[PDB]
Parts: C-alpha cells; sequence; structure tokens
C-alpha cells in the first residue's frame, strides 16, 4: 500500500511535467481528465486512512495534514478555473514532496530528519532573522523614495526600477542587494540629482546598500545554515 | 520595445533583442 | 646588530635608527607619500604638477637616505638578511630609475611601469598592523601548501578553453551588422574564441557571472561563420552552447568552493582561537 | 608467459613513467597552440605532424598493458580501471579519426571534427599519474558524494518551481516587434521606427523571447540564469508584462508576479 | 497601543506616492493630516517614560533613537522654516521602532551584529586593497577617456554613439573623416573614470563587485589597447573579490564554531536531544 501510494505520485507528476506551449489535443484532452481521476485517488485514500485509524489519528500525524493540503489546494484551483478561466498555478505539483520518503529505505535517512527537525525547532528564531532582514529592506525603501522618489521622470521615460510608489521601492532596493545592474541603478540617481558635476554625493546610498545588504544576507542565511546542519550531526551521531 | 541600433538606457530593459550594449545601441 | 665594539660613533649611530623618533617619522614619511600619490587629477595647473614632482623627489632622497642610514648601523651583510628591507632596497632602487629616466627622457616611453614601485610604498603599513598582518600571514602561507588544489582549477579552464577553441573558434565577429542581422552578437574582438587567450578570458567574464546567458545565446547554431574559415554558408556555431556554458558555471563553482573550504580549515585553527588558551601567537610575542 | 614479463619491466621502469608525463605536457600545449579560424593555415599543418607522434606513445603505452594485463580475465584488468577505458577513447578517437580522413578528406568534415575534439581529454590523463594530484581529485569526489542527498532535495524543488513557472508563463512570452499590434495576424507588413533625427521603416517580427518558460526544459534553464543572478530584472519585466496566451505584452499587467521570483530567490 | 501606533504610521508611510516636480496626489493632504497624531503620542510616550526613569532615559540606546526621532519630528512639525525637506528624511527611521518595541527582536539583532564585529578587521584590508588599486588606477588611466570620434575640424560627434578612440594602432583608431580629439563626456556619462582619487576608488569598488567590470575593461582595451589592459583587472578582481570572500567565509564560520560552543548554546542543543530520545522512546 505504502509503495502503490508513491507509484501513483510518481505518474503524477510525470503528467503535470508533459504540459508544454503547443501540446497535441489528444494529449490535452488526456490530462484535463487525468487530473481528475487522480485526484479522485488521493481523495480515496484521504477517507481509507480517515476510516482505518480513525479522524483522530489522521489530523495528529503531519504527513496527513500536509497531503490534506494539497488535496483542498488542487480542490481551490479546479474550481477557480470555471470562475476566472485564463490561468491555472498547477497546485498539484507540490505533490511531488512526497517522495522524499523513498530516503526512509536508505541510510540517509537520520541525518536529513535531524535537519529538518532542528528547522523546525529554531522556528522562532528563523521568522525573527527574516523578519528583522525584512524591516532594514523596508528601511532602505523608503530612504529611497525620499532622496530619490520624484526625479527618475528622466527623457528617455521613468525606469522600471524607480522609487516613485512603495512597491517599486521595495523591488528597486532588493535587485541591488542581490547585486544586479546595482550599478546601472546609481547611474540614475547620479542622473537624478545633476549628473556627475553636481550629484556624485549620492552615490553613498547605494555603496551602503550594496556593501551592507551583501553581508548581511551572508551573515543571515549562513548562520542559519550552519548551525542548523551542526545541530543535525552531532544529533545523528549521538543517535548512532 | 525599441528597435536594433536605436538608442538605449540599460535601466529601461525595454530592448527588443539581449540588452542595451556598451555603445548605448540596442 | 649589537657590536659592543664602536660605542663611540657606530653604537651612537645604532641606537638612533632603533629608536621610536625614527620609527614613526618613516611612518609619518610614508604617509605623507600616501598623500601626495592621491593629490593628483585632471586638468591641474602646470605649478601643481610641478609640486608633486618636487615632492616625489624629496621622498625618494629621504628614503635613499633610510636606507644608507640603515646599512651603516646593521651591516651590509645583515641589512640582506630580512625581506623587508630587501623589499626596502627594491623600491628605492625602482624610485630612483624612474626618476632618472624621466627627468632625461627623450627615448623610448615604455617604462611607465617604474612608476608602479611608487605605489609599492603603501604595503610597508602592513608592518605596523599586529592583526592584519597575521591574517594575511596565514592565509597567503596556505596557498603555498596546498599547490595541487590550484592546479585542478587551472585543468577546469584548460579542457574548457580547449573546447571553445575548437566548437566555437570559427563563429564570425568580422562581419559588422548594421541594422541587419545582430551586431548585438556577444562574440565580438574582445569576447571571441579565436585565440587561447582570449578563450581564457571569455571563461574568466563568464566565471564572474557577466552577462553569460547572452554568450551561450550567441554561440548557438545558424551564426555566419569567418571568411577564413573555409565554409560560405551561415553554418557555424553549435548547440552544443546549452551544456557547455551549464555545465562550465556548475563546475566552475563548485571548483572554487572546494578550494575555499580547503584554505579555510587550513587555518581553522587560527579563525577559533581564544586569547585565554596558549597558542603560537603567545608564541611568536615570547621570542620578541 | 616470458614475453609479458618484458613488458612489465617497461612498465615498473621508472624512465617509462616519468617520460610519458613530459608527453603529456607537450600534446596539452600542441593543442593550445591549434589555429581555430583557418584550418590551411600554416601552424595547424606542423602541429598534425607533432598528433601523429603523440598517437604513437600513447598506443604503444596502450598495448603493453594489453599483454601485461589480462582484459577482463582477472580482477585487476586493463578494462577494470576507468582511466584505462579514459585512455582507450582518446586513442581509439585518433585511430578511427585518421582512418577516414584517408578515404577523402573533404566529404566528411563533420565527423572527422568530431572525435578531434576529444583530444581534450589528454590533460585528464595527468590525474592518475601524479599520485598528489589523484587525492585532491578524491576529495572533490568525497564532496560530492556528501552533498548529493540535498542536490536530490535542490532538483526536486527547482523542478517543482519550474512546472509552476511553466503552468502561469506558458506562451505568454510572445511579442511583436512593432508593440502596437498585440495579436499575430496583425504583426504582418511594414512599422515606423521614430528615433531622434530619422525615420526608418522595418519589417513587423511576431518573435518569442530569448528566456521563456514553454515546457520544463526551458523553465529550468530559464530558473538557472535567475539563480545565477544574470538577466533576470528582464525575465522579471517580461513576467510582469504578459497578458494571454498568444497574445501580446502590455506594460505593468500583472505586477503580482514579481512574488513569484522574490521566493525564488529566498529559497535557492 | 504604542506598537499599534507604530505599525499604522509604516502603514501611512508605505501609502505614499512621490510625483516629480511639484505634484501632489489628492490623499497626501489626507496622509499628512495624521503627522500631528503619531507626532504627538510618540511624545506623550516619551515623556510618561523619561518622568518615571528621570532622564535613565538616556542610558539606553533604544530610548536615545526613539528621542532623537521624536526632537527631529517635533522641530519641523511646529512652523515651516526655511525648507527642513531633510527633516522628513528622518522619518524613515521609525520602523526601525518596531525592534526597540518588541524586547524578542533585540536579542536577535545582537546576534548578527556580535558575528560582524570579526568582519570589521578584514573591511579595514578590503579598503586598503582598494586604495592601493585605485592609486594605481589613478596613474595609468588618467583622463584616456575623454577622447571620441568628432568630424575632422568640426565640433561635432560622428554618431549618436560616442566611443573611446586612439590616434594609434594598438587602440581604436577613428575612420576616414574623423579625428580623436581632446575632450568628450566619457562612458558612462562620465560617472566610470579615473580622474580623482574619489572616482578611482568608486570606479575600483564596483570592479570589486563584479559588476560592469568587462566594459571597462573592454573600454580600455579600445582607449589604449588590449596588451596590458589584463594586468590590472583580472588580478583585481582575483584579489579583491575572492580573496576577500575567502576571507570573509572563514572568518564567519570560526565565530560560528565558536558561538554554538558556548555554555548557553549547549543547553539548548543538549535539551533537544532528550526531546528526541523521549519521542524515540515514547514511539
Ligand atoms: C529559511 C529560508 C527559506 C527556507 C524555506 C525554503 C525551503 C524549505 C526548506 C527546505 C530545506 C529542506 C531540507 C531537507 C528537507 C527534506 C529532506 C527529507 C525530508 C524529510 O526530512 O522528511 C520529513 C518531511 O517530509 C515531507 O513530507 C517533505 C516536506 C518537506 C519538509 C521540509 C520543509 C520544512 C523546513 C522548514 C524550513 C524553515 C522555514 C521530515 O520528517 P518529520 O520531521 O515530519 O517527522 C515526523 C515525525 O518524526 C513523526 O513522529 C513521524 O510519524 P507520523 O507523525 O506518524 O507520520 C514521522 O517520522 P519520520 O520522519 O521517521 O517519517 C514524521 O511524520
Ligand atoms: C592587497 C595587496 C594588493 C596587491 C596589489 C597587486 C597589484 C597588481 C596590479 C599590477 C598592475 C598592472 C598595471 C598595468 C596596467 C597597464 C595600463 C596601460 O594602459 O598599459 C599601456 C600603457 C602603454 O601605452 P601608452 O599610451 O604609451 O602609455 C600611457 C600610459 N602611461 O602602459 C605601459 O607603459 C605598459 C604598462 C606596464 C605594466 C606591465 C609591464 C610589465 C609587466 C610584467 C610582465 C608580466 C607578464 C606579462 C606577459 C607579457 C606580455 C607580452
Ligand atoms: C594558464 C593555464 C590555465 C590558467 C587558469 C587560471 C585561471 C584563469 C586565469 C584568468 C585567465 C585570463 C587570462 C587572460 C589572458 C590574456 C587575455 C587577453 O585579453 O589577451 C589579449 C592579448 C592580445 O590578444 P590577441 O588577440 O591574442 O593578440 C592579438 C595579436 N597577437 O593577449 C596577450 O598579449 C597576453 C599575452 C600573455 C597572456 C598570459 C601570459
Ligand atoms: C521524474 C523524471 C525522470 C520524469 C521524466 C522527465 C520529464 C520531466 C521530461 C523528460 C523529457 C521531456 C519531454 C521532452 C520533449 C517534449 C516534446 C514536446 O512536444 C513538442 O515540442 C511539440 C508537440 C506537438 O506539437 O505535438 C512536449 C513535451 C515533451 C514530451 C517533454 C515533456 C517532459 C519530459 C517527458
Ligand atoms: C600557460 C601554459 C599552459 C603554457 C602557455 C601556452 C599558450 C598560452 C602559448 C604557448 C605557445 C604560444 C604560441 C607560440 C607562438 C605563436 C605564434 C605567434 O605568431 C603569429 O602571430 C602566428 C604565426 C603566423 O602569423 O604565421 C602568435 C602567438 C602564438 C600562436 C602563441 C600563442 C600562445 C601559445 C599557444
Ligand atoms: C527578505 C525577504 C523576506 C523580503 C522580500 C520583500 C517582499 C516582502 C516584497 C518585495 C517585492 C514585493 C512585491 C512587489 C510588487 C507587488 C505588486 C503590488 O500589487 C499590485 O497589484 C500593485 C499594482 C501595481 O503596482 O501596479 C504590491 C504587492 C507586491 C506583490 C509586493 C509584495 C511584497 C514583496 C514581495
Ligand atoms: C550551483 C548553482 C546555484 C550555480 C552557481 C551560481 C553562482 C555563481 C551564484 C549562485 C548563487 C549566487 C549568489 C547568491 C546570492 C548572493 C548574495 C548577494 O548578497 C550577492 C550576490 C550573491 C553572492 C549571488 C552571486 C552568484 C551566485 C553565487
Ligand atoms: C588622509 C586625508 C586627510 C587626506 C585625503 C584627502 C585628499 C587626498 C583628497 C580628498 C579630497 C580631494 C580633492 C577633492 C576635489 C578636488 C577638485 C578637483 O577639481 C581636483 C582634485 C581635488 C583637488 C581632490 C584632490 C584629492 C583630495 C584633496
Ligand atoms: C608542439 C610543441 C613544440 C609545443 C610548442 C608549440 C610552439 C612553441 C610552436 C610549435 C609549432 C610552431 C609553428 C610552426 C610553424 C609556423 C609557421 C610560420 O610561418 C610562423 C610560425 C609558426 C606558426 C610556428 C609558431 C610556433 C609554434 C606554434
Ligand atoms: C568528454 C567530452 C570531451 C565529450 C564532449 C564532446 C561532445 C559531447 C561534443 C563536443 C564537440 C561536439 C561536436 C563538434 C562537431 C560537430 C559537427 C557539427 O556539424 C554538428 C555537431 C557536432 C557533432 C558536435 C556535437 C557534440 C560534440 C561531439
Ligand atoms: C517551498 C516550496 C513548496 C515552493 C512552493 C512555493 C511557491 C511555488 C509558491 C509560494 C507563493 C506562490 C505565489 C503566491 C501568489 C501568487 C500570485 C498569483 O496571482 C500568481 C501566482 C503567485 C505569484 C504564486 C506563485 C507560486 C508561489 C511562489
Ligand atoms: C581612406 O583613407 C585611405 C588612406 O590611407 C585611402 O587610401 C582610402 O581610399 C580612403 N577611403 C575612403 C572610403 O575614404
Ligand atoms: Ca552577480
Ligand atoms: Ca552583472
Amino acid at each position: 500500500f505504502y509503495w502503490t501510494v508513491l507509484s501513483l505520485v510518481a505518474l503524477n507528476t510525470l503528467c503535470v511535467a508533459i504540459v508544454h506551449y503547443n501540446q497535441p489535443e489528444w494529449l490535452s484532452d488526456f490530462l484535463y481528465y487525468a487530473e481528475f481521476i487522480f485526484l479522485g485517488l488521493f481523495m480515496s485514500e484521504m477517507f481509507i486512512k480517515m476510516y482505518g485509524l480513525g479522524t483522530r489519528p489522521y489530523f495528529h500525524s503531519s504527513f496527513n495534514c500536509f497531503d490534506c493540503g494539497v488535496i483542498i489546494g488542487s480542490i481551490f484551483e479546479v474550481i477557480w478555473a470555471v470562475i476566472k478561466p485564463g490561468t491555472s498555478f498547477g497546485i498539484s505539483v507540490l505533490r511531488a514532496l512526497r517522495l522524499l520518503r523513498i530516503f526512509k529505505v536508505t541510510k540517509y535517512w537520520a541525518s536529513l530528519r535531524n535537519l529538518v527537525v532542528s528547522l523546525l525547532n529554531s522556528m522562532k528564531s528563523i521568522i525573527s532573522l527574516l523578519f528583522l532582514l525584512f524591516l532594514f529592506i523596508v528601511v532602505f525603501a523608503l530612504l529611497g523614495m525620499q532622496l530619490f522618489g520624484g526625479q527618475f521622470n528622466f527623457d528617455e521615460g521613468t525606469p522600471p526600477t524607480n522609487f516613485d510608489t512603495f512597491p517599486a521601492a521595495i523591488m528597486t532596493v532588493f535587485q541591488i542587494l542581490t547585486g544586479e545592474d546595482w550599478n546601472e541603478v546609481m547611474y540614475d540617481g547620479i542622473k537624478s540629482q545633476g549628473g556627475v558635476q553636481g550629484g556624485m554625493v549620492f552615490s553613498i546610498y547605494f555603496i551602503v546598500l550594496t556593501l551592507f545588504g551583501n553581508y548581511t544576507l551572508l551573515n543571515v542565511f549562513l548562520a542559519i545554515a550552519v548551525d542548523n546542519l551542526a545541530n543535525a550531526q552531532e544529533l545523528t551521531k549521538d543517535e548512532q | 520595445c525599441k528597435g536594433k541600433g536605436a538608442p538605449c538606457r540599460k535601466t529601461m530593459y525595454d530592448c527588443c533583442s539581449g540588452s542595451c550594449g556598451r555603445r548605448g545601441k540596442c | 646588530h649589537m657590536p659592543q665594539n664602536k660605542q663611540s660613533f657606530q653604537y651612537r649611530m645604532w641606537q638612533f635608527v632603533v629608536s621610536p623618533p625614527f620609527e614613526y617619522t618613516i611612518m609619518a614619511m610614508i604617509a605623507l607619500n600616501t598623500i601626495v600619490l592621491m593629490m593628483k587629477f585632471y586638468g591641474a595647473s602646470v605649478a601643481y604638477e610641478n609640486a608633486l614632482r618636487v615632492f616625489n623627489i624629496v621622498f625618494t632622497s629621504l628614503f635613499s637616505l633610510e636606507c644608507v642610514l640603515k646599512v651603516m648601523a646593521f651591516g651590509i651583510l645583515n641589512y640582506f638578511r630580512d625581506a623587508w628591507n630587501i623589499f626596502d632596497f627594491v623600491t628605492v632602487l625602482g624610485s630612483i630609475t624612474d626618476i632618472l629616466v624621466t627627468e632625461f627622457g627623450n627615448n623610448f616611453i615604455n617604462l611607465s611601469f617604474l612608476r608602479l614601485f611608487r605605489a609599492a610604498r603603501l604595503i610597508k603599513l602592513l608592518r605596523q598592523g599586529y592583526t592584519i598582518r597575521i591574517l594575511l600571514w596565514t592565509f597567503v602561507q596556505s596557498f603555498k601548501a596546498l599547490p595541487y588544489v590550484c592546479l585542478l582549477i587551472a585543468m577546469l579552464f584548460f579542457i574548457y578553453a580547449i573546447i571553445g577553441m575548437q566548437v566555437f573558434g570559427n563563429i564570425g565577429i568580422d562581419v559588422e551588422d548594421e541594422d541587419s542581422d545582430e551586431d548585438e552578437f556577444q562574440i565580438t574582438e574582445h569576447n571571441n574564441f579565436r585565440t587561447f587567450f582570449q578563450a581564457l578570458m571569455l571563461l574568466f567574464r563568464s566565471a564572474t557571472g557577466e552577462a553569460w546567458h547572452n554568450i551561450m545565446l550567441s554561440c548557438l547554431s545558424g551564426k555566419p561563420c569567418d571568411k577564413n574559415s573555409g565554409i560560405l554558408t551561415r553554418e557555424c556555431g553549435n548547440e552544443f552552447a546549452y551544456f557547455y556554458f551549464v555545465s562550465f558555471i556548475f563546475l566552475c563553482s563548485f571548483l572554487m568552493l572546494n578550494l575555499f573550504v580547503a584554505v579555510i580549515m587550513d587555518n581553522f585553527e587560527y579563525l577559533t582561537r581564544d586569547s585565554s588558551i596558549l597558542g603560537p601567537h603567545h608564541l611568536d610575542e615570547y621570542v620578541r | 608467459n616470458p614475453l609479458r614479463r618484458l613488458c612489465h619491466y617497461i612498465l615498473n621502469l621508472r624512465y617509462f613513467e616519468m617520460c610519458i608525463l613530459m608527453v603529456i605536457a607537450m600534446s596539452s600545449i600542441a593543442l593550445a597552440a591549434e589555429d581555430p579560424v583557418q584550418p590551411n593555415a600554416p601552424r595547424n599543418n606542423v602541429l598534425r605532424y607533432f598528433d601523429y607522434v603523440f598517437t604513437g606513445v600513447f598506443t604503444f603505452e596502450m598495448v603493453i598493458k594489453m599483454i601485461d594485463l589480462g582484459l577482463v580475465l582477472h580482477q585487476g584488468a586493463y578494462f577494470r580501471d576507468l582511466w584505462n577505458i579514459l585512455d582507450f577513447i582518446v586513442v581509439s578517437g585518433a585511430l578511427v579519426a585518421f582512418a577516414f580522413t584517408g578515404n577523402s578528406k573533404g566529404k566528411d568534415i563533420n565527423t572527422i571534427k568530431s572525435l578531434r575534439v576529444l583530444r581534450v581529454l589528454r590533460p585528464l590523463k595527468t590525474i592518475k599519474r601524479l599520485p598528489k594530484l589523484k587525492a585532491v581529485f578524491d576529495c572533490v569526489v568525497n564532496s560530492l558524494k556528501n552533498v548529493f542527498n540535498i542536490l536530490i532535495v535542490y532538483m526536486l524543488f527547482m523542478f517543482i518551481f519550474a512546472v509552476v513557472a511553466v503552468q502561469l508563463f506558458k506562451g505568454k512570452f510572445f511579442h511583436c516587434t512593432d508593440e502596437s499590434k498585440e495579436f499575430e495576424k496583425d504583426c504582418r507588413g511594414k512599422y515606423l521606427l521614430y528615433e531622434k533625427n530619422e525615420v526608418k521603416a522595418r519589417d513587423r517580427e511576431w518573435k518569442k523571447y530569448e528566456f521563456h518558460y514553454d515546457n520544463v526544459l526551458w523553465a529550468l534553464l530559464t530558473l538557472f540564469t535567475v539563480s545565477t543572478g544574470e538577466g533576470w530584472p528582464q525575465v522579471l519585466k517580461h513576467s510582469v508584462d504578459a497578458t494571454f496566451e498568444n497574445q501580446g505584452p502590455s506594460p505593468g499587467y500583472r505586477m503580482e508576479m514579481s512574488i513569484f521570483y522574490v521566493v525564488y530567490f529566498v529559497v535557492f | 497601543m504604542i506598537l499599534a501606533t507604530i505599525i499604522a504610521n509604516c502603514i501611512v508611510l508605505a501609502l505614499e506616492q512621490h510625483l516629480p516636480d511639484d505634484d501632489k496626489t489628492p490623499m497626501s493632504e489626507r496622509l499628512d493630516d495624521t503627522e500631528p497624531y503619531f507626532i504627538g503620542i510618540f511624545c506623550f510616550e516619551a515623556g510618561i517614560k523619561i518622568i518615571a526613569l528621570g532622564f535613565s532615559y538616556l542610558r539606553n540606546g533604544w530610548n536615545v533613537m526613539d528621542f532623537v526621532v521624536v526632537l527631529t519630528g517635533i522641530l519641523a512639525t511646529v512652523g515651516t522654516e526655511f525648507d527642513l525637506r531633510t527633516l522628513r528624511a528622518v522619518r524613515v527611521l521609525r520602523p526601525l521602532k518596531l525592534v526597540s518595541g518588541i524586547p524578542s527582536l533585540q536579542v536577535v539583532l545582537k546576534s548578527i551584529m556580535k558575528a560582524m564585529i570579526p568582519l570589521l578587521q578584514i573591511g579595514l584590508l578590503l579598503f586598503f586593497a582598494i586604495l592601493i588599486f585605485a592609486i594605481i588606477g589613478l596613474e595609468f588611466y588618467m583622463g584616456k577617456f575623454h577622447t571620441t570620434c568628432f568630424e575632422e575640424g568640426t565640433d561635432d560627434i560622428q554618431g549618436e554613439s560616442p566611443a573611446p578612440c586612439g590616434t594609434e594602432e594598438p587602440a581604436r583608431t577613428c575612420p576616414n573623416g574623423t579625428k580623436c580629439q581632446p575632450y568628450w563626456e566619457g562612458p558612462n556619462n562620465g560617472i566610470t573614470q579615473f580622474d580623482n582619487i574619489l572616482f578611482a576608488v568608486l570606479t575600483v569598488f564596483q570592479c570589486i563587485t563584479m559588476e560592469g567590470w568587462t566594459d571597462l575593461l573592454y573600454n580600455s582595451n579600445d582607449a589604449s589597447g588590449n596588451t596590458w589592459n589584463w594586468l590590472y583587472f583580472i588580478p583585481l578582481i582575483i584579489i579583491g573579490s575572492f580573496f576577500m570572500l575567502n576571507l570573509v567565509l572563514g572568518v564567519l564560520s570560526g565565530e560560528f564554531a565558536k558561538e554554538r560552543e558556548r555554555v548557553e548554546n549547549r543547553r539548548a542543543f543538549l535539551k533537544l536531544r532528550r526531546q528526541q530520545q523521549i519521542e524515540r522512546e515514547l514511539n
């Protein structure tokens, strides 16, 4: 039974992988129903486990809850297609994460499980660091709106990476942190304030942004990676 | 979508093919 | 040195060179020379350039006086036994020759290389730093202790350079496509595969991640050949560019990562040192 | 076998182990000296004569091991260790290439050209011959073996993002050279460009973006380009300016799609 | 209530549109009306807290940041003195008052800042690497990017895209009808150049971040020649970008190793071990 369910997921994973831009009509006709049958079978195993073990055992398990979310999420997408035709998110591909239980038969289960256990245990911290990172992005976004908010209306058009509105400011700040074209954005900031002759003092804002942003991301995500992985190693060895 | 050989600014990202070149043209 | 023989003149001279006024005088003298190099700007008056060249002569003269002063007290043999003194001796020779060739002039202008010796004076500050000098020395020594790890990365560039030379060598760069085809081909006269060194430079540019995806697109099939390629059709470039660039990016990143970890874990004692616990750094201070 | 002892004397001798190690070095340098542009260049003709010598040395080294060690007859055999197969591939490719060049030089350039690429494996034969380099090579393989578990999770997550991206930007990455004409049937004829101090006319073309999301393979390649950091702002702009399938772009249509790339960056 | 006020202020700051020249969206007036209320409630909070503490108000660092916000806010709100537009910029730091309000985030911010103190020594070394390369670049590439192709005898650029040129064969040569001329604005509208020591430092810095260093190299090749320019940029990237990345990872790795073995962290891990053992036994 456990292997059969995993085998069904692989076929379901295959079906969503086949979809491409210009599919033959028979293939499209096959998929439209095929998602319905797969939804039924994965809803079928929902009920047989619901009755065989009982309702209270079902909710206690985390894997059963995860499968419940995918099933409910799949239900939302099916009805949403009729309501607003035009887009489909393919939520059913999130069931491919159930293929990670194949590691149970292998000897890699202990190391991977402890990594998850450590990550879930230190969930209060991980949320806190990400929130602190968000506030630092927000502050540098609001600062950009004060300095460069209204002066990207150039004679060649307003750049997409402008500081006019808040959603535009966040993306511009986020792009600088990743370091892609941070110099081109800085050139716009300098040109917006009189060019090289009178606007080279505004280059400091981008220098501080990329210098701190580059190393703050390193110090936040490597600290998470090193500490949680290190807990997994010692916890795994102590089990052995 | 500016055509090839037209003056371009890299931050625009509007260039039809590739990106805004070194010399400032698509 | 400590000769205890000539207390009348040599010891009086020797006590002067190793004396707090002397080291700070040289320390300040470098810092002033550091400022002088930074005072150059475009469009300056002829008097300003005249001022800067005069300052350079004064500094190198004093540094030459510094060298001749030290050799007397320490001795000719003892002067050449320390790397820093050799470094000081190399710099002063370069500074003198650079000025001499300039003021004579009226000859070949190839030797602007000697002007680098003026900037080399900056490295002398690193002797003063206690923490920075240790940090650089330990890591630099680690690269010496691991010569073969750098050889593996050199093989990666060597293999990929030769492959690019043969598969993508014949793509045409001579054609200038004005409002036709695409001049925006990233394979230009600066970013071509036409020779081994230019193939290496393109790989290094892709290693740093500078629009490598556009280079990958430019190397696909259907690109014009070269006039001397022997092919008169638009049949140059291969679909192998998808595997070539994608595999290179992953392999180059992985090999540098192993190089980084190898150096880090060679000095993992230094990086995890504790001041309360005895270590080699305190042992070095003991000898001092 | 008395004749086998003769080859083992040659193989075990130091002057045959060190000597080829230079032959590897010279052959690698000769590879880097070839002129890629002009096959009839004088440099290429002379370097070709050298390649005959390098194959002769490698062929001589291949056979004596075949006499020395049984091919598949023992636990230790010629075709037992990968490096010997790697040696086999290099010499075999050269011999096959020489045979086909002979029948008609002009007629089949493509294969001739194809197996000649296999000569690039000559540097890789140094790893076995240098004991110190093999230890570093084994260290890299050990590092690869340790991160294999996370790697499988990595593709599985990136595969999921590729499938999701496919179902959101499938066929919505078509643009017209003239932005005014949204649909394909309209994009025919001539249209005017107004660049500074000139007016010129060009064709209208219905084109797909260079990096798009049409199948799971194209999605993975585009997401790899995003992950490495190059050109992802343009992919973001094409994503937010996508209207419908088989329809041209309209600026600022879906600014909510920026959430897809933000979540992508936090994960991979 | 104070925390809710901070969140509302953050929302109000996030709901503002900036328009070019002097144009203002109609909602701007309604947004501005809220500022007196928020500054007043913050000042009331500060006063009620300071009278109790007795001014241990300034002793705590977070209270100082809250205090300076109130002074700047009340300084510009009362009256329309001069421009005082700069005194609006300090409102950017108001989102950071969430950290002061929530004690759970102050502990987290301590951990992040503790690990970056070792990186300060690396930053000093990084700065000295930029200065050496900036000085070298200042000596060799000084004013070389102010020479493009002009019409022969006419002070007008040949085309809509000017490019660096040279008067000798190794550099790029102007076409037949055009001559290289003493002055041109320069690449990237003159921002990228080696003219002062400040411009050299800025130009070297973006090469350290490995962004747009190929264009500078290719421009330098056109202006002077490709024979020697690689010796300045390739060592710059390796020493600047890769070597410092090696140091930063090493220093951070050592700090994380020492952090894990502190007594406080060991007890937390020991609790995790015992809880998992109980779960295994209970299972
Ligand atoms: C933290 C610690 C920091 C460590 C710092 C490390 C610093 C390393 C950086 C090395 C600096 C290299 C600088 C080279 C830049 C070259 C600039 C240039 O424009 O070269 C061409 C130019 C000659 O052209 P011209 O117009 O006549 O002269 C105007 C300039 N005065 O200029 C010239 O006259 C030539 C330039 C000479 C420079 C090199 C000459 C010899 C180099 C040794 C050769 C090494 C092997 C090279 C391969 C040989 C190639 C044939
Ligand atoms: C877990 C893994 C091992 C699953 C197997 C891999 C699939 C995710 C990949 C492998 C090759 C892919 C196929 C490669 C090429 C095509 C052709 C493509 O068809 C066309 O290009 C035109 C079709 C038409 O017009 O009829 C449709 C998608 C498909 C089958 C791809 C679907 C996805 C496939 C099956
Ligand atoms: C770094 C290690 C691996 C050694 C370096 C190998 C290559 C970088 C060197 C070795 C020999 C060099 C070659 C030796 C001689 C020449 C001829 C020289 O003359 C020409 O211009 C072509 C001859 C002609 O015009 O007929 C041009 C450079 C070239 C190909 C050299 C290019 C660079 C080469 C391949
Ligand atoms: C380190 C991590 C945790 C911080 C990442 C910041 C995100 C929380 C930001 C960055 C980009 C933001 C998005 C940028 C653009 C938009 C579109 C915009 O929604 C609209 O429909 C606005 C219409 C328009 O702007 O034309 C506002 C929400 C959203 C999804 C933003 C939501 C918040 C996002 C994801
Ligand atoms: C194995 C796959 C991911 C390909 C490897 C690509 C490498 C070259 C990519 C993947 C992740 C990327 C880094 C991850 C994110 C950061 C942190 C940011 O502050 C600066 C850019 C930087 C440093 C990126 C630069 C390039 C990078 C290291
Ligand atoms: C160690 C500290 C105190 C000294 C460093 C500052 C010096 C070296 C720097 C900083 C300010 C710089 C000046 C700033 C502006 C100009 C005007 C310009 O038209 C020519 C260059 C010139 C004159 C610069 C020369 C170098 C300069 C004087
Ligand atoms: C193969 C071994 C020797 C490695 C060394 C290769 C280098 C040093 C040698 C080997 C063959 C040589 C070439 C042989 C013939 C010619 C044609 C002549 O008109 C110009 C020089 C040129 C192009 C030589 C350049 C140098 C060269 C490429
Ligand atoms: C281990 C490594 C060296 C092997 C990789 C080499 C293979 C995968 C690559 C390298 C050179 C490539 C070939 C080079 C020559 C041609 C002739 C051309 O008209 C069609 C493509 C074709 C056939 C290429 C296909 C793929 C190819 C054979
Ligand atoms: C961590 C693993 C499970 C990855 C799965 C999460 C990814 C695929 C999910 C999480 C949040 C999701 C986004 C949430 C909201 C929207 C807005 C909607 O109008 C278009 C899709 C889009 C942009 C979603 C795309 C898919 C998305 C990025
Ligand atoms: C360009 O100038 C050269 C001078 O060497 C001359 O021989 C050639 O005919 C000129 N060509 C044109 C098109 O002016
Ligand atoms: Ca980058
Ligand atoms: Ca870049």
